[PDB]
């Protein structure tokens, strides 16, 4: 059961691996329409002269 | 959201300051060592 | 900002060092030299040898009077901090400083 916990916690892969061919799903999330884009992650750099 | 790296650098640069306790301790240590050295070299006249 | 940590913590490596020299007042110069003859004894002289030895003796006499020197000290810091912060209730948000 705790193994299934961790499996269900293996979710959050925005769109998890789809439902198994026999429904044998994994940590997975189902999308409705075009998923919302994630904005680009930025970098802030400074140089110590 | 967060600060800019340059602002953080300014904060850190203004924040740095020598530690009085550490400086005092190192003065004490070097003072003890220098007392030992000076006492040790007091016998050079005996060598000559 | 809802950072999981509400206070930025920086751990520097702080250096405190003091060193002194403590040398006397003497003539540690020319006297510290190789044999005036070494391989040049064939210049026959004894007066010059007397001069060398009397200079050495006078130098070794005039060293006791004075003894003092100075010291130096350095204050240093070096940063190597790379911290992370959860957005509170949003671990997906990643902030690296």
């Amino acid at each position: 059961r705790n193994s299934i916990m961790v499996t269900a916690q293996a979710r959050r892969d925005v769109i998890g691996p789809e439902w198994g061919p026999d429904g044998r799903f994994t940590g997975y999330a189902s999308v409705i329409g075009t998923p919302d884009p994630k904005p680009a992650d930025i970098v802030n750099k400074f140089t110590v002269e | 959201t967060f600060y800019s790296p340059k602002e953080i650098f300014n904060r850190l640069k203004d924040s740095l300051v020598p530690d009085t306790g550490l400086v005092t301790q190192v003065w004490a240590d070097n003072n003890t060592k220098r007392m030992d050295f000076l006492t040790a070299m007091a016998e050079i006249p005996q060598t000559l | 900002w809802n950072l999981d940590q509400e206070n930025l913590v920086s751990q520097p490596r702080h250096n405190v060092m003091v060193k002194s020299k403590l040398s006397p007042e003497n003539n540690i110069g020319k006297t510290l030299s190789v044999n005036p003859f070494t391989t040049a004894w064939e210049l026959l002289t004894l007066s010059f040898v007397v001069d060398w030895f009397v200079n050495f003796g006078d130098v070794i006499a005039g060293f006791t009077g004075g003894y003092s020197d100075d010291s130096g000290a350095t204050a240093s810091w070096r940063f190597d901090d790379k911290k992370v912060f959860h957005l509170k209730n949003i671990p997906s948000a990643m902030v690296i400083v």
